[PDB]
């Protein structure tokens, strides 16, 4: 991203550039490990140690440890690993034409995949900012309201920030209201993060508090929603099912 | 694609409880397959479609393959008797390794008891012991003896020395030398290597943990006056099977797999019986209103399992837990141990006010367990399993 | 043992009269060696075998009957456990200078740092703490009577506790008073306080509190009504009203503390009882008993069995060791949770493991409560600093005394040290748990633990507890007899709401829940640097310097308001002012001055979204702003104010001040060139002129000089004791002599700083202001000595020497390139560069110089000169442009700012010589400034191409070339095909290939290949007039450039045809070290003591030494990456001088010069240069000669 006077000026800027700086760092690292093991492979490079055992790790399915220098789920092999960083640099080639030429405002607008950032909730902390520097508001003042929203592209207000890719464990999100579900897995359409000026409101008892986990292995914690809780379900039956937001599935 | 859109009853069987007993066939071919080929068919289209099933139906492969009995052994109890008499050479040592938490010296102490020899047990750990540990085993080599040696992963430096020693030494016939250990990292290789190794892994479930749990429990610990203490062990002791199942749910039962085990249950014993003696101050009954449930509840919720907990979702789950067990409610004759079990019916807390009831209760629960005796919801298994099929798919691209 | 102190011999005179025997048979034997010292002689002595093994028997014998004797006197005063043999036998020792043993009282007991005697010394009238408080025994402590140490020591100990209990008492019944109050009056009440010990007064308000809910819980039960629990609250709610209005006051520091530690205490009470809304009305409900509660019982004739300190079923009892003026913390959940567990734990006989990530208050939390509890806490930092052979010692001593023991982070541990820690930690708390064992008898308990090879008692009060860091678990033996808790998230919105609270602020609340998002921000949106801490420590020091910042206010306002006429209210001052500005005005002056330059705006942008509408106004400093503007004027430096040119510069020196006053240590880590320098002697000189203290300031490069010659050391053969260079400067101040107290002392040290030679400077740097010896002296930091240290960066640095200094960082947009030229303009049009001691006194001698402007030719040439060079010295000056563009070319040595400018002034110093010299050589036609000017237009093109490009191949010097014939207007040579860089400017104006100044020279039949022949090149005669031009300078001249391309033969030919220049080649190697240049200089140079001081000068007079030190690249960095003799090459080159080893005395440099050659650093074997040493040399790129020069060489 070309930074400016101006770009510098907005957090969202900054997190993006601090984003592809990560990740064509990482780019770089893996397509060159991976152009070395081509080249052994087709019989004109020596086999050192370090290629050795990248050679035996990928051919065993075991991720490199050299790579995956963000946060990943554990255990995860080498396939699933090259297929997220694909999706992930192709997001962030995305992102870097928004920045480049849509211009500075375009990135309030851009709809993000939580699941395809390094770090989310650098990301959701940017939003909050950049709401509370917009509406002349003190950061501390500021809670996020979540509105799931079915309608592709749904307006998005002055506070009102499009997340993708959200997936519901165990639930499914309808007016966003929240129903037990027996299913796996609900992928929420187009979650809306709306930053409002925190109220008084006592939290009434058919709301829970979800945890937005990074994956599925539920180890890394970006934040929490407030959903409404549909029909008559208590919000125990929540809190023992395990039901949970991923940014990645 | 074709044969999935003209198929009628591929719905079904995709929705089927065992969709690899009845794989439908999918697949175009020249010449009818060999059995293990569909075998193979029937494992990729299970993979492709119900990944769940895959484990079974990689087993049902096995068996195409290597026979229908070929794991069945495995089920059935573990026989030290042959194995430790003649499989296993003198100079051999028989590791036995446990999971954390564990125990399986208890074994061989049944086996040498039916063996009709002598057995000298020693736990490790301490000079002392190591003393009378390499004395025992002297004495055992140069008379035959067997040799028990507990907890030996506690010294890894003295397991090298154990084994060098092993090398050389030429036993009797009937020396036997037993190694507890609960699988750690700092085991020596070497010792693994020159040694035949038993993994044993408690019975999964509720029922097991609950009868392990009143079994470690002191019969007279449980009878002391007041007659309700009994069913206070009884709820702990549900309340430990609840969430120590509920772990193997991990991250959907328990966001990381915490260390609950035996200190836990030790230590939620021992506030349970300090606070229900200052409660009760010798009365032989006290009313249920009267029992502490803030204190119990309190105590094993911030210190006796709290403790290990850091996230504040699963610190959360734990108080839920708690306050929906340790309540006056508990002492009703209608109260649901947990509801929506399998989906209709519901588990109901045995009306007996003795340990022995509460033990038969245990012993007679239906051998049906899902997740939602945990309060999971019953696909939590299926998640489980298709974690665990991938896990072998990644397991057979390390033997490659 | 026995020539260490004349009492040991009384204390055992047996076995001193045993060894005096042995030491005479020894020392016969050694006089017997001394004779025959061949091997062979010494084994055919007759008997010698017999003797030496009697010898090892006898002095075996003594040496266990010494061990005997301390162990016996460890077990007469457990507390001697804490204090190795060394320090033991002191102690013991001294018996008759009581004063030595006050050093020894901090490791022995809590709060005690000393003891005060009475008027003969033979009293001990009581105790007192470190800060000063102190505690008079009801009854003293008669030394003469009791003479033994062990005996008055634990009468000590013992009426220690028994005062503590009485004054206790006495606290509870006076506060009982306020407690059973609706107004308590504000004088009484801090006549209590100052009254009573800090720890007395907290623990008595805990148990006034404790006594009234008691009573009131059970009125409630009977009456129904919740009126007693409301009066509980309203008192306390009234108490800290009372509290409030005190501490906005001015108040003693201790009376300050108290009032914090009350405040602390009363918002956590006052918590407590409004959590009447869970509608309490029994005491035994367990909302009340999870809460901590004192039952105090002052009719108990045991001390120790007075006070009962009871959390939900464990019960304890307060141990009364004095803890002195500890830090209370703020009761959050987390730490009510902590203190829970680990009381649970303890009751129920399990040791504690509180774990989290580093910060979150573990430790901390395990101490307060152990001091909570009367306890002595003691915590053991298990970092590579680990007394791994004193742990069992203390161990027993914490089983016999009855302390605490905390490991900071047993996971820190090596797996050796590891193991046998947890053996020791696994056999004491098996032992512990032993006493829960209700068979074992209780009437008689004698359970002891394997500790030390012997059975040690453990007492049933002691404790051990085990602080980890996961990422991890507790050792396997440990698992089952270890409570663990997840300390993870430290609630510090409520710690930064109840210590602003404390400190007097009304909107403590919104001012936490402000302050502790920002510090997530800052940790998380400022550049990773090592010297930032946004933690929670960092945070309380905010707090505390926001809370001097407000009662500043309050004491200005309440001056200017007794100034005039207006009446004076604390709390009216207090209403009408701005808490958020006071925060948001200690938050900056905390962190800007760390902050690099990309960080500020972040910083204030992050600033602005939490506290929106506040903004940040830096105090003015008139006075020391015209000071440093006169200094800066003086210097020929740059002024400016806020955004004018300088003034980010000014804003750093101002920081520089404030930390000055704040600190007494300090450091700044600008890159190289960044102005720290300067910034410090323009600040010291301005303090001089303005305060009216005489400056001196002491530059100690720390690597040019081994730590041994640093900080001195004594041989262990003779016990004989040398001052080191750091060590003579502080003895020197500290002696006196000159009277240096009333001077200002700053101790800079300008070198890198590595955790070798500051380990010695941590207790210097830390509060204790104190040098500690190998020797044992204990050397007190004067108040006005300032240790400072100019640094480039903290790689290599420590967090704790990084805590315990001020942190100024001078990053690179400090000095602009303008201020720069601005100060090469000044010095040119001021300093005559012909004149040397001659008018450079006269500057100092004169204010203005008024009647001196025509001082000499040189003068006048230069003045021209500077007026010629001014237009292109602009902003977007030639100058400039073509800088930024030597910054995109590629250079064989790391590319700095200041290397290029100082090459370019340099070339252009030389320039007006040669105009000089040209007006000399023609008195008829001096040099119109029409000719000049051409003359000066053309050498600033050709310096510019030199001094940018110089490190560059002939393809850039090129590219550098064409750039500025693109973006300059001075007629450049026309050659069509002819790089600009291969023109000389004559001294007309004209250019004139440099082809036509190499001769066409003949050699012999002999000598053809000689390695002392050079035949001229273009290269060659180019080269040496950069060489002449940056020698007439003294610069440190390097040539680089690929083997063969003859910068040996060049150098070697070019300074030995200098006609004054005794050229000395000294081969640099990886072992190379500045001893090499000591020696050098012993050789060719001779030390003399002139007035001004010791010069260091050739031997031969009038001839300057030139070091040509052949390879400046190889010399090995250390593990820290650093050439010590490029460090000192850089000290003597920048400084002009450097320190005798054996002297410890100032030694100037006079007529010596050096010069390098090197390979391109890409090479192996060759290291990069620094930059602090690449800014004073020019480095000239010597590529392989090319076909041409090659041709006529061959
Ligand atoms: N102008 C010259 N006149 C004569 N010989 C030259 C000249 N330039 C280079 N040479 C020859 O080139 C070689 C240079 O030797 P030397 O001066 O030791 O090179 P260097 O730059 O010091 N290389 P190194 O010390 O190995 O990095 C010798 O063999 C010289 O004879
Ligand atoms: N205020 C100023 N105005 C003009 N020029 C200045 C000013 N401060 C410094 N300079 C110039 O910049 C040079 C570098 O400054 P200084 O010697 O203080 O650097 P330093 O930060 O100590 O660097 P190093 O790391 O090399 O020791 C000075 O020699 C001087 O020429
Ligand atoms: N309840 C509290 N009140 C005040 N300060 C606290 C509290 N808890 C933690 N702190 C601060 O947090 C810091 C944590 O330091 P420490 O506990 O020594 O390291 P660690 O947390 O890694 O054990 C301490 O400086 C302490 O002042
Ligand atoms: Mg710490
Ligand atoms: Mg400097
Ligand atoms: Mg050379």
């Amino acid at each position: 991203l070309k930074r400016t006077v101006d770009n510098i000026k907005d957090p969202l800027f900054r997190f993006f550039e601090r984003e592809v700086k990560m990740g064509a760092r990482l780019l770089q690292d893996v397509r060159q490990d991976l152009a070395d093991v081509v080249q052994v492979c087709e019989g004109k490079k020596k086999q050192t140690n370090y290629l050795r055992t990248l050679i035996n790790e990928l051919v065993k399915g075991i991720l490199p440890r050299s790579w995956s220098h963000y946060t990943v789920p554990a255990g995860m092999t080498v396939i699933q690993w090259v297929s997220d960083f694909s999706e992930r640099i192709k997001q962030l080639q995305s992102v870097s034409q928004a920045a480049a030429s849509g211009g500075a405002k375009e990135l309030k607008n851009i709809h993000v995949c939580l699941g395809g950032l390094f770090v989310p909730e650098a990301y959701i902390t940017a939003t909050r900012q950049y709401v509370a520097q917009a509406n002349s508001w003190s950061l501390e003042e500021l809670c996020l309201e979540v509105i799931v929203t079915t309608s592709q592209s749904a307006t998005l207000d002055a506070c009102s920030f499009g997340v993708t890719g959200l997936k519901l464990q165990g639930a499914t999100c309808s007016n966003n209201k929240l129903s037990l579900s027996n299913a796996i897995s609900t992928v929420l359409p187009l979650t809306q993060l709306r930053w409002v000026k925190q109220t008084n409101a006592e939290k009434k008892a058919n709301v829970v508090t979800l945890p937005v986990y990074l994956n599925f292995t539920r180890a890394d914690l970006i934040f929490t929603v407030d959903f409404e809780i549909a029909t008559k379900e208590d919000p125990r039956s929540f809190y023992e099912r395990g039901v949970a937001v991923l940014c990645t599935e | 694609i074709a044969k999935v859109q003209a198929d009628e009853q591929f719905s079904i069987w995709l929705d089927s409880s065992s969709p690899e007993q009845t794989v439908p066939h999918l697949w175009s071919e020249e010449n009818p397959a060999t059995p293990i080929g569909q075998a193979i068919h029937r494992l990729l289209l299970i993979q492709a479609f119900r990944p769940d099933r895959l484990l079974a139906m990689a087993h049902v492969f096995v068996s195409t393959n290597l026979g229908e009995s070929f794991m069945s052994i495995m089920e059935q109890p573990l026989d030290l008797t042959h194995i430790v008499d003649t499989e296993v050479k003198p100079n051999t040592p028989v590791l036995m390794c446990s999971v954390p938490g564990y125990d399986a010296s208890g074994h061989v102490e049944d086996l040498a008891a039916e063996q009709n020899t002598q057995i000298t047990s020693i736990a490790i750990g301490s000079a002392e012991g190591f003393n009378q540990a390499d004395k025992a085993i002297n004495t055992a080599v140069k008379s035959g003896r067997w040799v028990m040696l507990k907890n030996v992963h506690l010294a890894p430096g003295w397991l090298m020395q154990l084994e060098k020693k092993l090398h050389s030494l030429q036993p009797h016939a009937c020396f036997r030398l037993f190694l507890t250990m609960e699988i750690n990292p700092k085991v020596p290789v070497n010792l693994l290597r020159a040694g035949r190794i038993f993994v044993f892994e408690p019975p999964p479930g509720v029922k097991a943990n609950m009868l392990r749990t009143f079994s470690s429990v002191p019969v007279s610990r449980i009878c002391k006056s007041p007659n309700e203490r009994a069913r206070l062990y009884f709820l702990l002791a549900w309340f430990h099977a609840i969430i120590q199942e509920r772990l193997r749910y991990a991250p959907l039962g328990w966001s990381k797999k915490y260390e609950f085990g035996e200190s836990d249950l030790r230590s939620a014993c021992d506030t349970v019986d300090t606070w229900l003696d200052d409660t009760a101050k010798g009365r032989q009954n006290i009313s249920p209103d009267k029992i502490p449930w803030s204190a119990l509840k309190t105590l094993m919720a911030q210190s006796i399992y709290g403790g290990r907990v850091d996230n504040e979702f699963d610190q959360r789950l734990l108080n839920t837990f708690l306050e929906r067990l340790f309540t006056t409610r508990s002492f009703d004759s209608e109260f649901k141990l947990a509801c929506k079990v399998d989906g209709h019916k519901d588990i109901q807390m045995p009306d007996g006010i003795r340990r022995e009831e509460f033990v038969q209760w245990v012993e007679l629960l239906p051998d049906t367990q899902t997740p939602s005796w945990l309060g999971l919801p019953n696909n939590a298994e299926r998640v489980l399993l298709t974690t665990q099929g991938v896990d072998m798919i990644s397991k057979m691209l390390k033997m490659q | 043992i026995f020539t260490g102190s004349a009492d040991i011999k009384h204390l055992l005179p047996v076995e001193t009269q045993r060894f005096q025997s042995i030491s005479t048979e020894f020392l016969a034997l050694m006089k017997k060696v001394s004779k025959s010292p061949l091997v062979m002689d010494v084994l055919n002595i007759q008997g010698v075998q017999r003797s030496l093994e009697r010898l090892a028997d006898l002095l075996g014998k003594i040496q266990k009957a010494l061990g005997e004797y301390l162990e016996r006197e460890r077990s007469s005063f457990p507390r001697f456990y804490f204090v190795g043999d060394e320090d033991l036998l002191e102690i013991i020792g001294n018996s008759k200078n009581v004063a030595k043993l006050q050093k020894h009282f901090k490791k022995m007991f809590a709060g005690v740092s000393s003891i005060i005697l009475s008027e003969d010394n033979s009293v001990v009238l009581g105790i007192s703490s470190r800060e000063g408080e102190e505690v008079t025994f009801k009854t003293p402590v008669s030394i003469t009577e009791h003479p033994k140490i062990n005996e008055w020591l634990t009468l000590v100990e013992k009426e220690m506790r028994v005062t503590l209990a009485k004054l206790l008492a006495e606290s509870v019944t006076e506060v009982e008073i306020f407690g059973k109050a609706t107004s308590i009056d504000p004088n009484t009440y801090i006549t209590w306080i100052d009254k009573y010990q800090a720890q007395l007064v907290v623990l008595s308000a805990q148990i006034a509190w404790s006594e009234n809910v008691e009573a009131a819980l059970s009125s409630i039960g009977g009456s129904g009504d919740s009126a007693p629990l409301q009066s509980v609250l309203s008192n306390v709610e009234v108490t800290l009203n009372v509290l409030a209005d005190s501490v906005l006051m001015e108040q003693p520091p201790l009376r300050r503390r108290k009032l914090e530690h009350l405040i602390t205490e009363l918002v956590h009470q006052r918590d407590v009882t409004r959590s009447i809304k869970s509608k309490i009305d029994n005491a035994k409900s367990f909302e009340w008993l999870s809460q901590m509660r004192f039952y105090f019982d002052p009719k108990q004739t045991d001390v120790l069995q007075q006070l009962s300190i009871q959390m939900a079923n464990a019960k304890f009892n307060y141990g009364f060791e004095y803890l002195g003026v500890q830090d209370k913390l703020v009761q959050t959940p987390l730490t009510d949770r902590c203190y829970l567990t680990m009381t649970q734990a303890l009751e129920a006989r399990l040791g504690g493991s509180p774990f989290g990530p580093a910060g979150t208050g573990k430790t901390e939390s395990v101490k307060a409560l152990g001091h909570q509890l009367g306890r002595f806490v003691l915590v053991f930092n298990c970092d590579e600093t680990f007394d791994f052979q004193a742990m069992g010692r203390i161990f027993v001593g914490l089983c016999q005394v009855g302390a605490w023991g905390c490991f900071d982070e047993f996971n820190r541990l090596e797996e050796r040290m590891l193991s046998a820690v947890s053996q020791q930690v696994q056999c004491i708390q098996e032992a512990l748990r032993e006493h829960s064992s209700p068979n074992h008898d209780k009437a008689s308990a004698p359970i002891t633990c394997e500790l030390l090879n012997k059975q040690v008692k453990v007492s049933p009060d002691m404790a051990i507890f085990i602080t980890m860091n996961p990422g991890s678990n507790l050792p396997d033996n440990l698992k089952k007899l270890f409570r663990s808790l997840a300390m993870t998230k430290p609630d510090r919105q409520l710690i930064a709401q109840v210590m602003l609270y404390s400190q007097g602020f009304r909107t403590a609340e919104v001012l936490a829940n402000k302050i502790v998002p920002f510090f997530k921000l800052c940790d998380e949106q400022l550049s990773s640097q090592s010297h930032y801490d946004f933690g929670l420590r960092a945070l309380k020091s905010v707090l505390v310097s926001a809370g001097n910042v407000k009662r500043e206010r309050i004491q200005k306002i309440k001056r200017e308001k007794e100034e005039r006429g207006e009446a004076v209210d604390e709390g009216e001052i207090a209403e009408n002012l701005p808490e958020q500005e006071i925060l948001i005005q200690s938050v900056c002056e905390t962190m800007v001055p760390k902050l690099v330059a990309e960080d500020i705006p972040l910083l204030f942008s992050l600033l602005s979204d939490v506290f929106p509408g506040v903004q940040y106004h830096r105090g003015e400093m008139t006075a020391l702003r015209e000071e440093l503007k006169k200094v800066c004027q003086e210097m020929y430096l740059t002024y400016g104010d806020g955004e004018e040119v300088g003034g980010m510069w000014v804003e750093k020196v101002l920081q520089l001040y404030q930390i000055t006053q704040i600190n007494h240590g300090l450091m700044m880590v600008g890159p190289s060139g960044s102005g720290k320098s300067m910034a410090w002697r323009v600040l010291l000189k301005a303090l001089e002129r303005l305060e009216g203290v005489e400056g001196v300031a002491h530059i100690i490069d720390p690597k040019a000089i081994s730590k041994d010659h640093l900080y001195g050391t004594l041989d262990p053969n003779t016990r004989e004791w040398t001052d080191g260079l750091f060590t003579h400067v502080l003895r020197k101040i500290i002696d006196n002599v000159r009277g240096e107290l009333q001077k200002r002392q700053w101790i800079v040290f300008d070198g890198d700083v590595d955790p070798e030679w500051v380990e010695n400077l941590n207790s210097v740097l830390d509060d204790n202001k104190l040098l500690t010896l190998p020797n044992g002296e204990r050397l007190s930091l004067p108040p006005n000595v300032r240790i400072m240290f100019e640094v480039q960066d903290l790689k290599y640095a420590t967090l704790a020497t990084v805590s315990r200094c001020g942190m100024v960082w001078f990053s690179e947009d400090v000095l602009s390139t303008d201020m720069i030229f601005n100060n090469f303009l000044a010095r040119l049009r001021s300093i005559p560069l012909d004149e040397g001691e001659d008018e450079a006194q006269r500057r100092r001698k004169g204010k203005e110089d008024e009647g001196e402007e025509a001082a000499s030719p040189m003068l006048q040439i230069q003045r021209d000169a500077a007026t010629t060079l001014q237009p292109y010295f602009t902003p977007n000056g030639l100058v400039t442009k073509a800088l930024e563009h030597a910054f995109k070319l590629e250079h064989i040595m790391d590319l700095t700012r200041l290397r290029c400018l100082g090459s370019l002034f340099s070339m252009l110093h030389q320039a007006c010589r040669n105009v000089a010299q040209y007006n000399a050589n023609h008195p008829d036609f001096p040099m119109q400034m029409e000719q000049l000017e051409r003359y000066i237009q053309r050498y600033l093109v050709y310096a510019i191409l030199w001094s940018l490009s110089g490190d560059s191949r002939l393809k850039m010097r090129a590219e550098l070339g064409e750039y500025i014939r693109r973006i300059t207007t001075v007629p450049l040579p026309a050659a069509p095909n002819i790089p600009i860089i291969d023109y000389e400017v004559s001294i007309s104006g004209e250019w004139s290939p440099w082809q036509a100044k190499v001769p066409q020279i003949e050699v012999e039949t002999h000598k053809v290949a000689a390695p002392d022949v050079v035949v001229p090149t273009l290269d060659t005669v180019r080269h040496e007039a950069l060489l002449y031009t940056w020698l007439a300078e003294h610069k440190p001249l390097v040539l680089c450039g690929p083997p063969g391309s003859g910068k040996t033969m060049t150098l070697f030919s070019a300074l030995r045809a200098l006609p004054d220049m005794e050229v000395v080649g000294l081969n640099f190697s990886s072992a190379t070290t500045p001893e090499l240049l000591l020696k050098t200089f012993d050789h060719y140079c001779e030390y003399r003591r002139t007035p001004n001081g010791v010069v260091l000068a050739p031997v031969q007079l009038g001839k300057w030494l030139v070091l040509f030190c052949d390879e400046i690249n190889l010399p090995d960095m250390d593990k820290y990456g650093t050439q010590r003799v490029i460090s000192f090459i850089r000290q003597m080159v920048e400084h002009g001088g450097f320190y005798r080893t054996s002297d410890q005395t100032w030694v100037k440099l006079e007529r010596i010069q050096f010069v390098g050659a090197c390979n391109p650093p890409t090479d192996p074997g060759r290291k990069p240069l620094s930059h602090r040493f690449l800014r004073h040399v020019p480095v000239v790129y010597v590529d392989y000669p090319g076909p041409a020069s090659l041709t006529q060489i061959y």
